[PDB]
């Protein structure tokens, strides 16, 4: 029902490539889930910290 | 009337306390004289909890299963015996 | 009577004092 695939180099490569591109992320300012450093552009400090 | 001096101290005292603490939000980067530049509403959690916790935990779960491993009868390809 | 112009300055001065900490408590993400 929930069955989803990845294998092993392909999750390592997006779990890499998830914060400096994303294709899932919307491109257009003003839109969720935008790209990881947009997202960052707006973080809170306390919010930039976790995410170290 | 008679102005109480400790009036007129304090008065000093609280523009120079919201001078203070104007040029101490400068310092940090941020612009504290307006409440519309600041956020709306705040934020202080990660942008995603779901989307990195399901990353990290297939991220793990196909580590375990990727390495190849003896396979010739349940209790030989163990990892952990118990 | 008339109010001594210290206290006025004072309140004034304390709501901005209390905008400004809301303030940066916002910025801080809070």
């Amino acid at each position: 029902s929930n069955a989803n695939i990845t294998s092993q180099a392909l999750n390592e490569f997006n779990m890499a490539t998830r914060r400096l591109f994303d294709p899932t992320a919307s491109n257009t300012p003003g839109q969720p889930n935008q790209q990881w450093i947009k997202q960052i552009n707006d973080a809170s400090p306390a919010t930039v910290q976790k995410e170290i | 009337q008679p102005a109480d001096p400790s009036g007129q101290q304090t008065s000093t005292n609280t523009s120079n306390l919201v001078t203070y603490l104007t040029n101490l939000g400068k310092y940090l980067g941020y612009d504290i004289t307006q409440s519309s530049k600041a956020p709306n509403p705040p934020y202080s959690q990660l942008f995603n909890s779901n989307v990195v916790q399901l990353v990290q935990n297939y991220a793990y779960n196909t580590f375990l299963g990727a390495i190849p491993v003896d396979a010739m009868s349940q209790s030989l390809m163990n990892f952990v015996t118990d």
